[PDB]
């Protein structure tokens, strides 16, 4: 019984304080599903993960068990992975190519979109097939990108992106090709809220540049060059969308960190060459120098993260208010040179795979966290969330939108403000930008 | 991956019982955290090869394991392994500093030759209990498949190529600080 | 909190739908544990599993641990297996003779009759022993089964069966000599709630007659046989008891199962033979074809499920609602040779047990509708328990009582119903036989 | 099942290699879905036996075990065997369609020698791991007797019987799909 | 959510009677955690785990991670192990010792006084160092044990202790030089309520006297005599704290017991000696025959329990209602000679480590009392706690305080009793020692 | 406790078949709960130690274990032993009566000759799983530094030392009452 005067009370963006309860609590958690993950527009993953008709790949939408699907008409259908008989799960695989869905349970056949077409005995035992089908999501593409959400009047998701627009096009819009998703889908388990991972991807460079990733950054300079050229970033800039409390840090000009976790032959696909440029002149317009774009966070509210320099995608998929589900994938430039594409693969497996020298020092410390909150005097008094406050112009001459230094929290505060306002607004016509 | 293909005549008792003892060493060294000593035995050309295993139907049986085209959990050489090494002897290591307590248990050594003198294709089945921290504890079990070469050192043997084939699809631990 | 009116909206049996949050809210399982275990009739086991004095068999009611004890008047006794100062288990084995019980934790001891007889240092402490006892069940037997009930103002176990009892005779009262458990008792552990299990026993053979059990099947036909011959069986009926959400359902002259999954041995003995005659002579008042009847399964609610054709029988033991643990046995009639008991051993291990041929689809199943569940959308849409909706007559001329198709979601519907009947209804006479 | 009745003088070097090569070879049979291969191992008058096992006071120890009048976890001969072959090579063997996956690692190897040539009681240990879908873990261990024979086949060995001992009461795994 | 009416309902100590729902009950608990916890005095530990300059032991309040510290100026100070910034663990080791204390997350620096020292880009940003801090509790220390509290509003350690005092002191005060601590903490889990332990330690000798114990004292005892010729103590008696819920037990003039426990050169330590007669001239304050007090148990509410004569002692760590973590260590007098430290050592592991000879058989009871607790009828009728009602007096010529009978439950009424006035009573100033 | 320093050169064939023998034994008095004979493998001068095992820095490694004045989980000699033996025998030892199902998978085995003939340095790696009553599961991993002396007996070989350092911090059983 949580009422939204009580909701307001966890979060103040005008101060910056932050109730711990919102990580811990059971049955905020039991309405983040409801008003949050059943409303929200939630990465399902990359066009090419299903190319041809027929192709599948089991994914979830927050705990829902969803089949993303391509159709005959070159569009993709999202359905709930749930048989509505007695709840079985239709598609049980995680990927692969199928004509039909058959039920494992009593055998109701469904086609390729989801559409219920025979139910065995149906003459001699029985009721209409046609409104009996799982239930079917919104499905929209950001070139790309795939995107569900449950909700017949929320916004569609160019609304829902908002501002943050151009930032999406730094790693996806490069080429009249587009990109593609290399083959493979990481999956593991942190014992932790979701809301940590997508408020590190948010606005928390803090983190890596400072302690968390000194080990990381060790791993990728040379033998011989220790912590002394690694040069540790000074300069930087920080977004905030207008609505929906999407944020992204980038660093600006110092190109330290990117060397050390991408190598040499990336970084010159990126900041000096024949695509780097066609960048500057295909998204020049977007008011956005991406020459200088070097290292890179961003996360898409609720659960959507991606790393544009390094091109890391990933999925938090919430598993109670004490867990989660990673999902990871990594995405290339169709037309990019192979030996680009392979560098691109090797070294996102050694830094952000679950034993990647940057991801095992992310999860302990998440891990520890969430293990404090068991604690009453640990949920007691406020977080800090006070970094870079009134420290941000909504008319940056270099980059558009709420824009600041790179080691604050507004774009945090971003996103725990919309958060709350999702937790205590119940109606879309409220809600909307 | 199929079956181990071994070979109908069982490697010699003498040769059945070095690569054991390479193992039950090489088990040795990184339950008892000596990290610079396990990378010694790792050979320039070395391939170490962790791929991703997902759930398919029997139809599309082959298309279980990650290819060496896609992402996996791990691919190394000498020079990115180095760098993980460099980490976990590193005081700010945090994933692993405090260190884990693992252990390796190894039995199913299976042995076969090959055309390359001194070379072996070594099957080995192992379980990995992790414990970390206060409470946590992380289960492993696969398979490892390598390629060891005959080296003049402690252990007798040298690491030329592994693949581990972990009997996991998605990963029940939070990470993979250790090493298989 | 689950007011009246919210439970009874859960189950409609008028437009036959299902609202899931049945099988996994944890505030309607904790009422589950007071409406519906905390007052039914329970099976524990069978006379032969305590035959003797001090015999004892530590089973369950709920999550109320029990025992089940033979008095020296020959009565069977039980009690909570719960000491009743500081709550130590009193029998602290699973099954055995017992000259006295004693409490492992400060030594109270305790005659078979389940009463406190000492209380060491008493005289230096007090209060009265007769008192002090653990809380006694009501115990009724029919024919061998020992049934267990902790409300006094329950009914007898006659009118809480009613009109099911004929289809339990099928299965017990076919010789003068009863009938006898074969010794061993099987326990394993499913993540499903109990009403899968509950429903399937009662009303499913939809799911055997599809796509549940092809591969079960498979395993018992010959090497000279594939799935097309196995002879499928078609028609049949089922049955909704009058009270108390007791469902059978059985094929009629399509042997084809009965063979497959019990062999030739059992399915001559069960359908022909003087061994049978005496079955259909004794249960010839019923006025059913007893000697026609090819494999049947019944559920006396909420948790007594057996398949009488076979002679499976099995309790399903609650834990939460993501959690049941299966304690399966078998019976043979005490007066049977020495060959067809041997098959009945043989083929029951086969088929049902933990890794049986059969059991492990069913798990399967089980195990994903639970976990798709965990959803949120995944619960906001009701089932479909419809088939055979408005079907079912009284006026069979074969079978006594209410008779529908063999595929129907009836026994289904008269199951859920009483569930919620149970849940919603506090008093007795409000829940009137 | 008192302690396993184990030789006096230890069987030889070559015949503990044999047998254990055996072992490794079956583990790779089975933890890669080859269950044709795995199943000619099994000669005809086999019999595949995991009986249960209850909790019991020392006053009452021997009734631990169940009989052979008594019910089991398996009761297995040649034919029934075979029925579970078909059925997990079935695709609509849902139990096993997708498949789990699998390790069995083994040790703890004692070999008996017997009256009858090329025949041998046989004493092993064993921890089953079996990972299944996406979170799915059941671990399980126990011990396997079995009674062994000299085949012409590609492992060395034919069974003729097999006694798993399993350390369990009530079985945590909500299935069996597997075999030891 | 509870009223103080239903609370009160849950323990009276007139009938003596307790509701089982107090072990069981989740909500319960969480109130535990606010109520009784974050202001009862707790244990951390000994002064001579941290002897030196900078020297910490991460221990627990509750659920709450806490560091204790020894300060430049030979005091001690306890703060939150959690980081004020996003709540990541602040010193991540058992112990050791800091020069200062980094957290791993964002690099926020603290000293060893817990304070905040510096801030990585401070000035950047910007909120103030000083009470940006980990929460600090008020540190108190009683002749070696350092205890805890949360609130100011809590009362003096001294004064919370009382009258219980003067048992403390038969294993504390013995020597002008102080007990010290034998290096090593021994942990593990047991699944059991916290009250069973913290009771069993306060008033139950009951369990000790009779079954529990049998075979502990059977290891012992040396290994021609057994149970029957050894020898079955009955005289001692029962304490029970004026305030504060405190309680102890202890056998009068028989070495049966104590000689099965700690041995033939421990039991002389105790009861003969200049050592030992030192102790009967320092606690001439008490006039106890204290060197006839013979193998004693103690509870300081709500979680630290010690044996006196044994010198063994151990904290109950909650971690839900159905869950507790045991930190146990052992204590010595600082001038007593290497033999008996070493024959002190060696019996304390033998009988009270995770797999020592008592503690098996008390973890065994437990695990099953918390297994019963599931059950619904199981928590329906209350527990027996009539044992020595009204029997106690406060005019005892040897022990000062309310003593009764060694074999009753008046101290854990007393402490039953208390635990149901914290939960009731918001406010301190009625519930006043 | 640092790597195990073995031997430049293996063990002999016969010997590290022998030792491996001996522990499968053990494993099997133990696991069949024939206690009084598995206590008749242990010298009167024996030594039965446990360390506690605390997380640490890596600057502060050294203090991972408890010394000899410190406490432990075991720290036995041959009369505390012996009692040990008697409770878990004796009816009114609750903690093993109903008994627990236990399993000692044991490998790594890894053998060194000493000064004294007969007598070896064995190290060795195991994984213990115990079953308890209805659904409690205990699972331990670790490695044995033993001392054995040859014996004229049913295993061939006797207990001198015994130290179990154990993978864990903070143990997850309630209790300890299977033996190592
Ligand atoms: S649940 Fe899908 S058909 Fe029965
Ligand atoms: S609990 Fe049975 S006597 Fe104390
Ligand atoms: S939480 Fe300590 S600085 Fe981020
Ligand atoms: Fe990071
Ligand atoms: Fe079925
Ligand atoms: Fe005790």
């Amino acid at each position: 019984n949580w009422t939204p005067e009580a909701i307001r009370g966890l979060v103040d963006q005008e101060k910056g304080l932050l109730d711990p309860r919102i990580y811990a609590d059971q049955s905020l958690y039991e309405l983040e599903l409801e008003r949050v993950f059943g409303r929200s527009w939630l990465l399902l993953g990359h066009e090419s993960h299903v190319p041809e008709t027929g192709d599948f790949l089991a994914t979830y939408m927050g705990e829902d068990p969803v089949v993303m699907v391509r159709q005959k008409d070159k569009s993709i259908k999202v359905f709930l992975n749930q048989c509505r008989h007695r709840g079985m799960r239709i598609c049980r695989s995680d990927a692969g190519n199928a004509k039909a869905f058959t039920c494992s349970y009593h055998g109701w056949a469904y086609d390729i979109a989801g559409k219920l077409v025979n139910v065995p005995f149906e003459k001699e035992a029985f009721f209409d097939k046609a409104e009996w089908g799982p239930l079917q999501a919104r499905v929209a593409t950001y070139k790309g990108l795939v995107f569900a959400n449950w909700d017949v009047q929320a916004p569609d998701l160019e609304t829902y992106l908002g501002d943050a627009r151009p930032y999406m096009d730094v790693m996806l819009d490069r080429t009249p090709a587009g990109t593609v998703a290399i083959g493979g889908m990481q999956k593991w388990v942190i014992p932790c809220n979701w809301k940590f991972a997508a408020e590190q991807f948010c606005s928390d460079m803090y983190h890596a540049g400072t302690t968390t990733h000194l080990s990381g950054i060790l791993a990728g300079i040379p033998p011989e060059m220790d912590l002394s050229q690694a040069q540790i970033p000074t300069k930087g800039n920080q977004f905030r969308a207008a609505w929906g409390g999407h944020g992204s840090g980038w660093y600006v000009d110092e190109p330290g960190s990117l060397l050390a976790v991408m190598g040499p032959k990336v970084t010159q696909y990126w900041t000096e060459g024949p695509a780097a440029e066609l960048a500057e002149q295909r998204l020049g317009h977007t008011g956005m120098p991406v020459r200088r774009m070097v290292g890179q966070h961003m996360t898409i509210f609720p659960t959507c993260s991606f790393l544009p320099a390094m091109n890391q995608i990933r999925v938090w998929h919430p598993r109670g208010p004490n867990e989660i589900e990673v999902w990871a994938f990594t995405l290339v430039d169709a037309d990019a040179p192979a030996e680009i594409k392979e560098e691109y693969r090797r070294h996102n497996i050694r830094n952000f795979s679950a034993g990647g020298v940057f991801e095992q020092d992310d999860g302990e410390n998440w891990v520890e966290i969430q293990k404090g909150l068991r604690g009453y005097k640990a949920k007691s008094q406020p977080f800090n969330a006070q970094m870079g406050l009134g420290r941000s112009q909504t008319g940056h001459p270099d980059f558009p939108g709420n824009v600041g230094y790179v080691y604050a929290e507004e774009a945090a505060r971003g996103m725990y403000h919309h958060w709350m306002r999702m937790m205590s607004e119940p109606s879309w016509a409220t809600l909307k930008p | 991956f199929k079956t181990f293909e071994w070979p109908s005549k069982a490697a010699g008792l003498e040769l059945q019982n070095e690569i054991e003892q390479f193992y039950y060493r090489e088990a040795q060294l990184l339950d008892h955290r000596a990290y610079e000593a396990w990378f010694a035995l790792l050979d320039k050309d070395i391939h170490y090869f962790m791929p991703l295993r997902t759930n398919r139907m029997i139809r599309e049986g082959e298309l279980e394991y990650s290819g060496d085209q896609d992402l996996a959990h791990f691919d190394e050489t000498h020079e990115t392994m180095y760098g993980r090494i460099r980490k976990v002897t590193s005081d700010v290591g945090w994933a692993e500093n405090p260190p884990s307590r693992t252990r390796h248990l190894v039995s199913n050594v299976i042995v076969k030759e090959t055309a390359t003198p001194d070379t072996f294709e070594v099957n080995s089945a192992f379980i990995l209990y992790r414990n970390r921290l206060e409470r946590q504890v992380d289960i492993f079990a696969g398979e490892r498949r390598d390629v060891l070469r005959r080296a003049d050192n402690n252990l007798g043997f040298s690491i030329a190529k592994r693949t581990i084939l972990l009997d996991a699809s998605t990963l029940l631990s939070n990470n993979l600080s250790m090493f298989f």
